[PDB]
């Protein structure tokens, strides 16, 4: 097959109306643009991640997470002077730093 | 505001009913009468035209945002 | 307004849905058993135009109205030629065919826009045919052939000529010419002269005509006949003219044939006509019966033949002048036992 | 009392004798409107069908004007 | 008042309900702001004969 | 021109109006009334009921009729709601101070 | 309303993929979506609001006597110009409004990321309704067309019908600018992005038929096709598509 650019021309090809090469050259047309354009009625039909994202679980886990955040905002009643802070360095990120400068003598 | 509905209809009744109130007060509450036992069917027609105007707009993306097309 | 309550309504809505979809699905199933059944959305449509739309959901391009395709428009060249219209230049048409060297008959007489470009003339005669109600092998009896008259007949005309073209002189000139007329409708006869000036360009030939139609209290086949008449006569002297190189300004008329049809100026004495002339110049609205009806129905421009308009009735039942053929005054069917 | 004065809305279109014909053709027959703007008179059905709607029956019930409602 | 304006709705929606807010059309003001909308859904609704 | 063909029209809804009656009864060019014609039954409004057909029967399933609605049925739309009225006797109390 | 019914039942039965939509039978079909989804783009520009418009929305209700006519407007006390109007407005440049500024080349990934952190938000508004607000109405409209017309291209017929259609060449040159250049106008940022995931999928069906029409489109098309892919921080300025 493979047909032509000549067989898509809209004078071998039916319009709105109100012989046998060009009914010959539209068999292979139509027989070769549907094979081709059909689309996939399968699988594979997530195509991307922004396609099976779900609006009411991101609904609901915003909900949850609304809630728990402001809980932990109001309901506990420890005072700011109370709030101990967090360490900025784990106690691997320290031994690796103690390592790396250790060794960057070289 | 249901009993306050009550009331006031209670109130607007009585205001006719007795011969001793004057008659440019006798007519003008029996209209508010008429405008206060109006009041659901004014509701029903309300909600309904209103069902209409909400269904002008639901266009299956707004709902349906999980459309797989093609 | 607690929990156990507000999902209690929800037990209360969601079986109202399962039922209400079980109902949906119901009334499918009806439907692909070929029983016509109501959904929860309303029937759609009824046989008015658009087709029966409780059926079995195919897709049903443009279902026509009779037997044609609606008319699907450019968009593009209506703003391309509605916008560059300088003038409109009306052609009078005229169809006439027989029996012998034709099959159909087909007497319309039509105006027709010279500086259209939108309308294609074989897509109007294929519509014309149609509300002729011809059957479908109409083309050896063909389109093609009305279809090349009327390609004939917009070419050979000349245009209002240099009385429009070049110079308007207001007023026009003294070209005032007997303009005889003869009309056939049912069978009423309407027989009438008058004069026309050819050399004037705000003559109207239509507000004349709808003007005679309101003083006899004519149907309307006269308002579009006496017009197409005007335009016809007016033609074909322009033509006589144009064709002799008659230098349209400066007059200097200069022949026999014409010259003799144009009437003389009138003096102060002849602005009275004489009586035995005046009971030519009046209106006749003759009636006819069966036998005059069927002699009618057989029997450089030639400006001494001056044909008439006879014209084919169109099978329309309300209009004056046309067949009463076809669908009812009244709606039925009769099933009858 | 704070009673709803309803026949002060008379608008220009519309007239006090108009919304008592109004209101007593609604409470003659229920909803059909053709039968109403008959009873009315020199009124389309669709401007009483409006005027119904856009009567403040239970505004002067309701608690604020157009600070907020809250919750 | 974002943050309850847009939890309400957060149950609104997972909830399943739909439609207008009820205490902001049972007032006569929303009927005159919209008077637009109106004179066109009545007389879609009458000409139909569902009025 | 367009009330004519409308009024022409609307007295036999059954019969086809043609462009060659109107063509006859109106004076104008052929092309701009078989424009105005064919722009006109495009938008029905003529030739919509020519060829009329009867819509036989409805057998209607439950729900999807006249009259069949219940106060039981949930209003998803129609967003006016009835409320549960609270009979507490604080609250009472409350009401018949307020 | 009857816009709506039109669009959800072009949308319903387009997807379907079991009922053709040919337009071999009918062509006018497309040239109302493509002069709809013009009409739309031209109004969202400029903030115009449609369809409940307090305009009377009517046109004018209502020889040798028009020199009588005007001076009997003088013993009673005792000739109108041309139009000119367009069927199309402009394609949305030249207009006054739109000037460029910042051609929006956003990948596709940081697109995924804008799209995730957007619905992941507490005060969202990417669920506000369509009868709440009338430009996510005009948004939802206009994401009901291309989803339609990125349906329909799936045909024989309809992909070298719609090759042609000046109005659908328009309506694409006339999207393609305002989703790159001024997006500012669109409510939700996964609108943006599906509107680049259907119109690459209706040009990947056409484009084998297709003229392009002006310069200012050939950029866009490249620019669009661009926005594909992964970037870096001369050399090639491209990382690598895996295709997982």
């Amino acid at each position: 097959n493979i047909p032509s650019l000549t067989s898509f021309a809209e004078e071998n090809n039916y319009q709105y109306g109100y012989t046998y090469a060009q009914q010959q050259l539209n068999k292979q047309r139509q027989d070769f643009e549907r094979v081709r354009l059909r689309p996939e009625q399968l699988s594979n039909i997530i195509h991307d991640e922004s396609d099976t994202i779900s609006f009411r679980s991101n609904l609901l886990k915003n909900f949850i997470s609304s809630n728990d955040a402001f809980n932990m905002l109001s309901l506990t009643t420890v005072p700011c002077d109370r709030i101990e802070k967090s360490r900025l360095f784990s106690e691997k990120t320290i031994r690796y730093l103690m390592q790396k400068q250790h060794e960057m003598k070289t | 505001i249901a009993l306050n509905l009550d009331t006031t209809v209670n109130d607007c009744l009585d205001k006719l009913l007795n011969d001793e109130c004057t008659e440019s007060t006798r007519e003008n509450a029996l209209y508010d009468y008429y405008a206060l036992q109006l009041l659901p069917l004014q509701k029903a027609v309300r909600g309904h035209v209103l069902q209409f105007e909400w269904h002008q707009n639901s266009l299956l993306t707004n709902t349906h945002p999980n459309f797989l097309s093609k | 307004f607690s929990n156990k309550e507000y999902i209690s309504r929800l037990w209360h809505t969601l079986k109202y849905y399962q039922d209400l979809k079980n109902t949906r699905m119901k009334s499918i199933t009806s439907t692909s058993q070929k029983i016509p059944s109501a959904s929860i959305w309303g029937n759609g449509y009824s046989g008015y135009g658009n087709g029966i739309t409780n059926t079995t959901t195919r897709v049903i391009p443009q279902v026509e109205v009779g037997n044609r395709k609606h008319y699907l428009e450019d968009k593009l060249k209506v703003y391309k030629q509605a916008m560059n219209e300088t003038s409109e230049q009306l052609v009078p048409i005229r169809l006439e065919f027989d029996q012998d060297r034709d099959r159909f008959f087909l007497r319309d007489t039509l105006l027709w826009n010279k500086n259209d470009k939108l309308i294609k003339i074989e897509d109007f005669v294929d519509d014309m045919l149609r509300d002729y109600r011809f059957e479908d092998a109409t083309r050896e009896q063909h389109i093609d052939t009305i279809c090349q008259s009327i390609q004939e007949q917009i070419q050979e005309f000349q245009g209002n000529p240099y009385i429009e073209l070049n110079q308007d002189r207001l007023g026009g000139d003294d070209l005032r010419i007997r303009i005889k007329l003869d009309i056939v409708v049912g069978q009423n006869q309407l027989i009438d002269q008058f004069e026309w000036d050819i050399s004037n360009s705000d003559n109207c030939p239509e507000e004349f005509a709808e003007s005679m139609c309101q003083e006899l209290e004519l149907p309307g086949e006269f308002v579009t006949a006496i017009a197409h008449s005007i335009r016809e006569q007016v033609h074909m002297y322009h033509k006589s003219l144009a064709l002799l190189g008659y230098n349209f300004d400066g007059s200097a008329i200069e022949d026999d044939d014409i010259r003799s049809r144009m009437l003389p100026t009138i003096t102060l004495d002849d602005v009275y006509r004489p009586a035995a002339e005046s009971k030519i110049f009046t209106p006749n609205l003759l009636q006819i019966s069966a036998a005059e009806l069927e002699r009618l129905d057989k029997d450089l421009p030639d400006i001494a033949d001056i044909p008439r308009t006879f014209r084919t009735p169109v099978p329309s039942t309300l209009m004056p002048g046309g067949v009463d053929v076809g669908p009812s005054v009244e709606s039925y069917e009769l099933r009858n036992t | 009392l704070k009673k709803v004065k309803i026949l002060e809305q008379i608008d220009e279109n519309w007239s006090k004798e108009d919304l008592q014909k109004l209101l007593k053709g609604i409470q003659e027959f229920g909803a059909d409107w053709y039968k109403v703007a008959k009873n009315v008179g020199n009124k389309s059905p669709e401007q009483c069908i409006l005027r119904f709607l856009q009567l403040p029956i239970e505004d002067k019930f309701l608690y604020g004007d157009g600070n907020g409602l809250g919750p | 008042n974002e943050c309850i304006a847009s939890t309400s709705n957060a149950l609104k929606v997972l909830s399943g309900d739909e439609g207008y807010n009820e205490d902001m059309v049972r007032r006569a003001n929303f009927y005159k702001e919209n008077e637009a909308m109106l004179r066109e859904n009545i007389e879609v609704i009458l000409s139909n004969g569902r009025m | 021109y367009r009330n004519f063909m409308v009024n022409s029209y609307r007295l036999n809804p059954n019969e086809y109006f043609s462009v060659t009656t109107a063509r006859r009864n109106v004076s104008g060019d052929a092309a701009a009334l078989f424009r105005l014609h064919k722009f006109l039954t495009k938008w029905g409004l003529i030739n919509y009921q020519v060829d009329s057909k009867l819509l036989p029967k409805n057998i209607e399933p439950p729900l999807t009729s006249q009259y069949s609605t219940r106060h039981d049925a949930p209003r998803g739309l129609f967003p006016f709601e009835s409320y549960k009225p609270s009979v507490q006797l604080p609250d009472m109390a409350k009401l018949k101070k307020m | 309303g009857e816009i709506n019914t039109a669009l959800n039942t072009l949308l319903v039965t387009s997807a379907d993929s079991n009922l053709k939509i040919s337009l071999v039978k009918y062509p006018e079909l497309l040239d109302s979506l493509a002069i709809l989804g013009m009409n739309l783009l031209s109004n969202l520009s400029q903030n115009v609001v449609p369809y409940h418009r307090n305009t009377s929305d009517y046109y004018y209700e209502d020889q040798h006597d028009k020199m009588v006519d005007k001076i009997f407007e003088k013993v009673n006390n005792n000739s109108p110009a041309v139009k000119q109007w367009d069927l199309l407005p402009e394609p949305i440049r030249f207009l006054p409004n739109q000037f460029p500024l910042k051609i929006h080349r956003t990948p596709y990934l940081t697109s995924l990321k804008k799209i995730k952190d957007e619905i992941d938000d507490p005060f969202t508004k990417i669920n506000t309704r369509g009868a709440e607000d009338p430009k996510v109405l005009i948004n939802d409209q206009l994401s009901t067309i291309s989803m339609i017309l990125r349906n329909i291209s799936f045909s024989d017929n309809n992909s070298r019908i719609m090759s042609r259609n000046f109005y659908l060449k328009r309506f694409i040159s006339d999207l393609l600018w305002l989703v790159l250049i001024h997006p500012e106008n669109f409510t939700c940022n996964r609108k943006i992005l599906n509107f680049k995931k259907d119109l690459v999928i209706v040009l990947s069906n056409i484009s084998h038929l297709l003229e392009i029409a002006s310069s200012i489109d050939c950029l866009l098309i490249l620019i669009l096709v661009i926005s594909f892919g992964q970037p870096k921080l001369e050399s090639l300025t491209f990382n690598e598509f895996q295709l997982q």
